[PDB]
């Protein structure tokens, strides 16, 4: 009955800016931390950010720290990732991902995937 | 858990 | 940053064997170790979260234990079904980290 729906990818040069987008449903959005997560060509996972339930706490890998933004905005259910000064390097699968109980960002719920591919 | 925070307050 | 190296690299296994995957930090994780399942082309399936506890709807077979800095993971019957690449994520800190996986059976 949880779906995070993701959206807004895409082929892009370096350099380029990109918004993806995850709507949610089923279940009440303020009370959980959303994080986005990274699947590279040779199939790692790897963490890119995090925010709790205001927003007011927000997590980065070194890697997208300053060129990336994560943000929420409740009313609406949705958690955006703002990428700026894409690199090839951020090349990847990128999901959607819900932090399974208050304390921690391990995910439970995992969205279809949206594939950035900068090039 | 070992300082990040999810739930605000 | 606790760097987690899964092992072994991949395994191929007889349905019905018993298979190990190991995942050992570089520290103590308070038991925030968390396994993952991906099936070809789908998003990853929580397996198990952090205190070395089966979620719901998982089966049975399926079991992990483990030291502050070492787990473990186990099928105890390989089924057909079971083919993926599993991965592990400790949950303990930020950055959160993942292994590399782990594929079985091909």
């Amino acid at each position: 009955q949880v779906k995070l729906q993701q959206s807004g990818g895409g082929l892009v040069k370096p350099g380029a800016s990109l918004k993806l987008s995850c709507v949610t449903s089923g279940f009440t959005f303020r009370k959980f931390g959303m994080s986005w997560v990274r699947q590279t060509s040779d199939k790692c996972l790897e963490w890119v950010a995090s925010i709790s339930t205001g927003g007011y706490n927000t997590y980065y890998s070194d890697n997208v720290k300053g060129r990336f933004t994560i943000s929420r905005e409740n009313a609406k259910n949705t958690l955006y990732l703002q990428m700026s000064s894409l690199k090839s390097e951020d090349t990847a699968l990128y999901y959607c991902t819900r932090g399974y109980s208050s304390t921690s960002y391990a995910m439970d719920y995992w969205g279809q995937g949206t594939t950035v591919t900068v090039s | 858990k070992g300082n990040y925070v999810v739930t605000d307050h | 940053d606790i760097e987690l190296t899964q092992s072994p690299a991949s395994l191929s296994v007889a349905t019905g064997e018993k298979v190990t995957i190991r995942c050992m930090t570089s520290t103590d994780i308070d038991d925030d170790m968390n396994w993952y399942q991906q099936k070809p082309g789908e998003p990853p399936k929580f397996l198990i979260s952090e205190g070395n506890t089966l979620r719901p709807g998982v089966p049975s077979r399926f079991s992990s234990s483990g030291t502050g800095t070492d787990f473990v993971f186990t099928i105890e019957n390989t089924l057909s079904e079971d083919v993926g690449d599993y991965y592990c994520l400790q949950s303990f800190n930020v950055p959160l980290t993942f292994g590399c996986g782990t594929k079985l059976e091909i």
